[PDB]
Protein backbone atom coordinates (compact mmCIF):
# COMPACT_ATOMS: atom_id res chain seq x y z
CA UNK A 1 0.00 0.00 0.00
CA UNK A 2 18.04 19.55 16.08
CA UNK A 3 19.29 21.61 19.22
CA UNK A 4 22.67 23.88 19.60
CA UNK A 5 22.84 23.20 23.23
CA UNK A 6 23.02 26.99 23.95
CA UNK A 7 19.32 26.19 24.41
CA UNK A 8 19.40 25.71 28.37
CA UNK A 9 20.02 29.24 28.14
CA UNK A 10 17.57 30.29 25.64
CA UNK A 11 15.38 28.22 27.91
CA UNK A 12 15.87 29.66 31.40
CA UNK A 13 15.63 32.62 29.54
CA UNK A 14 12.02 31.55 28.39
CA UNK A 15 11.36 30.95 31.52
CA UNK A 16 11.79 34.02 32.92
CA UNK A 17 9.77 35.42 30.32
CA UNK A 18 6.87 33.78 31.83
CA UNK A 19 6.94 34.79 34.80
CA UNK A 20 7.93 39.02 33.79
CA UNK A 21 4.94 38.53 31.26
CA UNK A 22 2.11 36.00 32.18
CA UNK A 23 -0.13 34.46 29.33
CA UNK A 24 -3.80 36.26 30.02
CA UNK A 25 -6.93 33.67 28.32
CA UNK B 1 3.84 43.46 22.08
CA UNK B 2 6.86 45.42 22.77
CA UNK B 3 7.78 45.48 25.93
CA UNK B 4 7.57 41.41 25.88
CA UNK B 5 9.81 41.36 22.28
CA UNK B 6 11.68 43.90 23.59
CA UNK B 7 12.93 42.70 26.83
CA UNK B 8 13.35 39.54 25.68
CA UNK B 9 15.68 40.62 22.72
CA UNK B 10 17.73 42.86 24.87
CA UNK B 11 18.31 39.90 27.38
CA UNK B 12 19.08 37.46 24.36
CA UNK B 13 21.60 40.11 23.16
CA UNK B 14 23.12 39.89 26.94
CA UNK B 15 22.88 36.31 27.10
CA UNK B 16 25.01 36.39 23.76
CA UNK B 17 27.45 39.07 24.78
CA UNK B 18 27.91 37.01 28.13
CA UNK B 19 28.53 33.24 26.32
CA UNK B 20 30.74 35.81 23.88
CA UNK B 21 33.34 36.79 26.55
CA UNK B 22 33.30 33.32 28.25
CA UNK B 23 34.70 32.19 24.41
CA UNK B 24 37.72 34.83 24.99
CA UNK B 25 38.51 33.96 28.43
CA UNK B 26 38.57 30.45 28.06
CA UNK B 27 40.35 30.70 24.12
CA UNK B 28 42.55 33.98 23.40
CA UNK B 29 42.46 36.16 26.43
CA UNK B 30 42.29 34.48 29.99
CA UNK B 31 42.69 36.81 32.84
CA UNK B 32 43.14 40.39 30.79
CA UNK B 33 39.28 39.97 31.02
CA UNK B 34 37.16 39.07 33.57
CA UNK B 35 33.90 38.94 34.56
CA UNK B 36 32.60 40.93 37.47
CA UNK B 37 28.95 40.74 37.63
CA UNK B 38 26.39 39.06 35.65
CA UNK B 39 22.57 38.78 36.40
CA UNK B 40 21.03 37.25 33.45
CA UNK B 41 19.06 39.95 31.86
CA UNK B 42 19.91 42.97 34.15
CA UNK B 43 23.38 43.94 34.00
CA UNK B 44 27.29 42.43 32.78
CA UNK B 45 30.03 43.46 33.91
CA UNK B 46 33.71 42.98 32.22
CA UNK B 47 37.36 44.57 34.06
CA UNK B 48 40.14 44.93 31.67
CA UNK B 49 43.26 46.29 32.47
Amino acid sequence: FSSIFQRQRVDALLLDLRQKFPPKF
Amino acid sequence: MYNCLHSFCLSLQLEVLHSQTLMLIRERWGDLVQVERYHAGKCLSLSVW
